[PDB]
């Protein structure tokens, strides 16, 4: 959902206060992303 | 209905359109040469013409 994906990009093209929103996203769907993986990794560890 | 450690009262004159850069995260030449409020700054602002 944020204007980019990378990450220096938001830094320099946006003001501080609308950057926090935009990394907030970013940081939100990158830590979901960790969450996914090591819970699937975790079930599959299991498996193992 | 709340308690504070303690206040601080800053008092200046700017003209009208610099008004809006009394904020937090502001640009402009009050917020980036004059007077800068903090990105989390917690306070009331009150002026007057």
């Amino acid at each position: 959902g944020a204007i980019s994906s990378v990450l220096n990009d938001i830094l320099s093209r946006l003001d501080p206060p609308e950057a926090e929103v935009q990394i907030d996203r970013l940081i939100t769907g990158r830590l979901q992303s960790l969450q996914t993986y090591v819970t699937q990794q975790l079930i599959r560890a299991a498996e193992i | 209905d709340l308690c504070f450690t303690n206040v601080y009262a800053d008092s200046f004159v700017i003209r009208g359109d610099e008004v809006r850069q009394i904020a937090p995260g502001q640009t402009g030449k009050i917020a980036d040469y004059n007077y800068k409020l903090p990105d989390d700054f917690t306070g009331c602002v009150i002026a007057w013409n």
